[PDB]
RNA sequence: UAAAGUUGCUGCAGUUAAAAAGCUCGUAGUUGGAUCUUGGGAGCGGCCGUCCCCUGCUCGGCGCCGGCCCGAAGCGUUUACUUUGAAAAAA
């Protein structure tokens, strides 16, 4: 395909590209309300974690690091949040 | 591609465009200023300080919740440490690969790797020399090094 | 191609592929000037009035020659803006 | 009153009249303890494209931030106050020429000529943020930045997009036209 | 490394251009690019190209017609007077009829033919035929 | 000397014709990312093209009731670059 729109590109091919190869650079990772169900409060975890996050006085452990995204304990929900 | 090796990985971190704060981060740039002088007080860096803040207290950037960035926050306070922590860290890896060579002088890829890691202090130590934050009589000394945690 | 008198010089203007706006050779054998027919709207016929879109060997062979008449057709209101 | 120039010199009774009107807010409405250490430096009323008109009020930098937490509120004041306007807020930001050959310390990079229009320009929008600059160069070498706007409070301030486009072209002489992007946010 | 970012841009455009495409992306934006590609558009060599500001080096995306036979930089920037600027037009352009080779000057990045109205000499950046 | 693009700055070569160090580090050498003045005010010709402008602080002359308008010597980042000027024996 000669006449690409590189000016306005689909919305699916900039998802599918890497983050530093798009028209304009944009990061994959995000953050997230995450709770657990023994405490009250609600604490904004790193997607990419890469330490054990804990809550408040230990109340228990929530997200645990790995390769990428980082996995949340057994037992709390998270919504990702944007502006 | 990378400096001492053959690789040539695209493994870097990318900024969003938008500079600003989020809506729901409500944390003032003094409060931020104030744990991250909590965190350098127990024994931290910079590189692990904007870990441990951007995990578990939501916050993007220091940079663009405070005007200034991380080791410069140190430095206005006087928490900073006298050599830099990336160097810090090249002279303790060097550290334990000579401590590593004292019993196995046939690792010769040690070895080769251990001229690899002095290049890289050597390189480093004099850009710090030109930029004026090591003293230009400091050395790379090998015998002293080990001094040097 | 005027001289200084402004007579016109050269022995032929030489016809320029309406995909890539390259000239198109004496002896380029693999170039096609394609006429695609028109419609009186309300009836659907052949009215006798044709649009001639001309491409260079080089396209052709490169496999973009259909994609250049699908936006030459759609640049033209032959082809659906939908498509 | 709250009309604060720097220089010594006095305003119109348009600035004095906006400036009353603050007070006014201040002594009557709500947002007194957070307007009294607020203060304004100049105002303008400039032709906007159409039969409109567009006020622009600028402010001090330092307390810019403690005006950013009360812009839209104290806009609908401004808004139902003046009828038929569109009141904006911009930082009077002091502008350094470059140093020349022939021309004191070093210049600091916030004081040039394009970080205060690019400050300029993201102060235009507060209840939008500025997602993309996309600055076509036409056929005959003049230019044309195209600022893609936050699609969060798009209906907000859409209306105001033909004032915004007046409002930058008067201080900088940029044709600036503003867009939404919908497919990434 | 990249070290002559005008070079990467120019090569980048002569092999879209030779493919047959319609519009590049040239990857970092200078301001030397900006001007090379601004003297080459007021010849009608490029259609409106546009600059895209991520907080960084910006990209430059470039509407190509087919017009552009090559386009090319000069590195190192030499150093042209005016007696020598027939020299390098005689062996870096095709013909004396077309062609222009764009050289920095105190006035501004310009073609050949404008250096020799405002008769000031400068460094050669690269041409296009 | 040209021919010799068979010494290659212009301008050559190095998979197999002669040719890339066994490999890496490395000091001189060489080359080094982006980014810091722009929009205008004024006139002529038939929207465009050339022209005028975007630093201050002893003595004077278009003068005025110590100041302002103007000129002169001096102070005003460093070069490289380019343009002009001075100067440089003839043959």
């Amino acid at each position: 395909p000669l006449a690409k729109d590189l000016l306005h590109p689909s919305p699916e091919e900039e998802k599918r590209k890497h983050k530093k190869k798009r028209l304009v650079q944009s990061p994959n990772s995000y953050f997230m309300d995450v709770k657990c169900p023994g405490c009250y409060k609600i604490t904004t975890v790193f997607s990419h974690a890469q330490t054990v996050v804990l809550c408040v006085g230990c109340s228990t452990v929530l997200c645990q690091p790995t390769g990428g995204k980082a996995r949340l304990t057994e037992g709390c929900s998270f919504r990702r949040k944007q502006h | 591609g990378r400096m001492h090796a053959p690789g040539k990985g695209l493994s870097q971190s990318a900024l969003p465009y938008r500079r600003s704060v989020p809506t729901w981060l409500k944390l003032t740039s003094d409060d931020v200023k104030e744990q991250i002088y909590k965190l350098a007080k127990k024994g931290l860096t910079p590189s692990q300080i904007g870990v441990i803040l951007r995990d578990s207290h939501g916050v993007a950037q220091v940079r663009f919740v405070t005007g200034n960035k991380i080791l410069r926050i140190l430095k206005s306070k006087g928490l900073a440490p006298d050599l830099p922590e990336d160097l810090y860290h090249l002279i303790k890896k060097a550290v334990a690969v000579r401590k590593h060579l004292e019993r196995n002088r046939k690792d010769k890829d040690a070895k080769f790797r251990l001229i690899l890691i002095e290049s890289r202090i050597h390189r480093l130590a004099r850009y710090y020399k030109t930029k004026r934050v090591l003293p230009p009589n400091w050395k790379y000394e090998s015998s002293t090094a080990s001094a040097l945690v | 191609m005027q001289s200084n008198a402004g007579e016109f010089v050269d022995l032929y203007v030489p016809r320029k592929c309406s995909a890539s706006n390259r000239i198109i050779g004496a002896k380029d054998h693999a170039s096609i000037p394609m006429n695609v027919a028109e419609v009186d709207k309300v009836t659907g016929r052949f009215n006798g009035q044709s649009k001639t879109y001309a491409i260079c060997g080089a396209i052709r062979r490169m496999g973009e020659s259909d994609d250049s008449i699908l936006r030459l057709a759609k640049s033209h209101g032959i082809v659906s803006q939908n498509f | 009153a709250k009309i604060v120039k720097p220089n010594g010199e006095k305003p119109d009774e348009f600035e004095s009249g906006i400036s009353q009107a603050l007070l006014e807010l201040e002594m009557n409405s709500d947002l007194k303890a957070q307007l009294r250490e607020l203060n304004i430096t100049a105002a303008k009323e400039i032709e906007v494209g159409g039969g409109r008109k567009a006020i622009i009020i600028f402010v001090p930098v330092p307390q810019l931030k403690s005006f950013q937490k009360i812009q839209v509120r104290l806009v609908r004041e401004l808004e139902k106050k003046f009828s038929g306007k569109h009141v904006v807020f911009i930082a009077q930001r002091r502008i350094l020429p470059k140093p020349t050959r022939k021309s004191k310390q070093k210049r600091p990079r916030s004081r040039t000529l394009t970080a205060v229009h690019d400050a300029i320009l993201e102060d235009l929008v507060f209840p939008s943020e500025i997602v993309g600059k996309r600055i076509r160069v036409k056929l005959d070498g003049s230019r044309l930045i195209k600022v893609h706007l936050d699609k969060a409070q798009q209906n907000n301030v859409e209306h105001k997009v033909e004032t915004f486009s007046g409002v930058y072209k008067k201080l900088t002489g940029k044709d600036v036209n503003f867009e939404f992007p919908e497919f990434q946010l | 490394v990249r070290m002559n970012v005008l070079a990467d841009a120019l090569k980048s455009i002569n092999n879209a251009e030779k493919r047959g495409k319609r519009q590049v992306l040239i990857r970092p934006c200078s301001k030397v690019i900006v001007r090379f590609l601004t003297v080459m558009m007021k010849h009608g060599y490029i259609g409106e190209f546009e600059i895209i500001d991520d907080h960084r080096a910006g990209k430059i995306v470039v509407n190509l017609t087919g017009r552009l036979n090559k386009c090319g930089v000069i590195s190192p920037r030499f150093d042209v007077q005016l007696k020598d600027l027939e020299k390098w037009q005689n062996n870096l352009l095709p013909s004396r009829q077309f062609g222009f080779i764009v050289l920095t000057t105190s006035a501004g990045i310009m073609d050949h033919e404008e250096a020799r109205r405002k008769h000031t000499g400068g460094k050669i950046l690269g041409f296009f035929f």
